[PDB]
């Protein structure tokens, strides 16, 4: 019932968000066995060290942590423009 | 006498209005059947065919 | 050095009372736009109307 509004909708929004001019790292390339982020610091013969991707836990920002469970609503209780009965 | 042009229409007595059908134009018409989605409006009517 | 297409199960199986193949249904088909099960479910429910 709602696999149109993600493929033939929700699928575009993505193509153009890719493009934005701040998504600038390549996240992900389509295959789990062997895609890992390119991994880059800052730094110096003076010592300083700084990677760009960390892991340091929770953050105060919430971005963090995913909670998973974020899919039943997409699937179970959100409506769509494509799904319903002509939206512009 | 002096009728000017004879046509072979699909006949309205017929295919009334309570068939949804819309014959005035030289086709059948249904509406809001097989309606297109992710279209501006009026970009529907073409489907009513 | 290939091409990516569409392949209807009318090009594929045509039997009788199984797939309905008649070139009639299949270039009224021609004629759809490209629809959802939504718009299918949509479509039976404004002929039940």
């Amino acid at each position: 019932n709602i696999a149109v509004a993600h493929t033939d909708h929700l699928s575009v929004v993505y193509a153009t968000m890719s493009n934005f001019m701040l998504n600038f790292t390549n996240n992900f390339s389509g295959n789990h066995a062997t895609f890992k982020p390119d991994q880059y610091v800052i730094t110096s013969p003076e010592g300083s060290y700084k990677p760009i991707i960390e892991r340091q836990g929770e953050t105060v920002d919430g971005l963090t942590i995913i909670d998973t469970s974020i899919v039943w609503p997409i699937l179970c209780q959100c409506t769509y423009p494509l799904v319903r009965i002509m939206e512009e | 006498y002096g009728a000017a042009v004879v046509n072979i229409d699909l006949n309205r007595d017929f295919f009334d209005t309570a068939t949804g059908i819309d014959l005035t134009k030289g086709i059948p018409l249904v509406q809001d059947l097989l309606v297109p989605i992710g279209v501006t409006a009026g970009a529907e009517q073409s489907a009513e065919y | 050095r290939y091409h990516e297409s569409v392949l209807e199960i009318a090009d594929i199986f045509d039997q009788a009372d199984f797939i309905q193949t008649s070139d009639a249904v299949r270039q009224l088909r021609a004629l759809m736009p490209t629809l959802s099960t939504s718009q299918i479910r949509h479509a039976i429910e404004r002929i039940a109307q």
